[PDB]
């Protein structure tokens, strides 16, 4: 039996933290909802 | 049950102990998640409960109590925030710039951020604090690490 409770509100964080590259990748969609790489 | 607008966890007794299986988003009375977190499943809120209103395997997305009301987009320039709400953690907002998932459909923006799976459904915002999609479908490239798609459903 599932539950939510609450973990804050939704805003813009000014001066957070930035990280993460910005990758082009190929990929496919299947009907089961899995993203896969196309090579 | 609580209504308020925000980032909520989605937890479970099943298992050993309580287990965070993953987030969602509560906006305009409806709350959204990915279709993964839940499988469909009713949710508890309180001594309330939210029932499944429209959801998708292959978008992987679901709405309770009415339909999808997100329908912000990435710009496809901008740097974005991912509101991580990790098991256990608290709420903490990461700035990135996106990468492009490639599709026979069309392109889909896509963060390179890599948090536990019950982290799935932590909402992705712009810098006007809209939701531009959910956290937590993806692929694991030629490193090991995992590159999430900016999951984003339709509003009717
Ligand atoms: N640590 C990398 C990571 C981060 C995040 Cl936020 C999510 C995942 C992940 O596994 N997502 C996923 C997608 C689609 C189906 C399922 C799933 N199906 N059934 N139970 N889970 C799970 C992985």
């Amino acid at each position: 039996d599932m539950y939510i409770e609450r973990a804050g509100d939704i805003t813009w964080e000014k001066d957070a933290e930035v990280t993460g590259n910005s990758p082009r990748l190929d990929v496919a969609l299947d009907e089961s909802g899995d993203f896969s790489l196309v090579e | 049950g609580e209504t308020t607008d925000g980032v909520y966890r989605v937890m479970t007794r099943r298992l050993l102990g309580s287990t965070q299986v993953g987030v969602g988003v509560m906006q305009e009375g409806v709350f959204h998640t990915m279709w993964h977190v839940t499988k469909g499943a009713a949710l508890r809120s309180g001594e309330g409960r939210l029932d499944p209103y429209w959801g998708d395997v292959k978008q992987d997305l679901v709405s309770y109590c009415g339909p999808w009301k997100l329908d912000a987009a990435w710009d496809g320039l901008s740097e974005v925030q991912l509101l991580a709400v990790p098991p256990g953690e608290r709420a903490k907002n990461i700035q990135t710039l996106p990468g492009i998932f490639k599709t026979k459909d069309g392109d889909i923006g896509a963060v390179a951020l890599d948090y536990p799976a019950g982290t799935s459904g932590s909402p992705i915002l712009d810098k006007c604090g809209r939701v531009i999609g959910l956290y937590g479908n993806g692929v694991v490239i030629k490193n090991g690490s995992y590159v999430s798609a900016i999951t984003q459903g339709k509003r009717e």
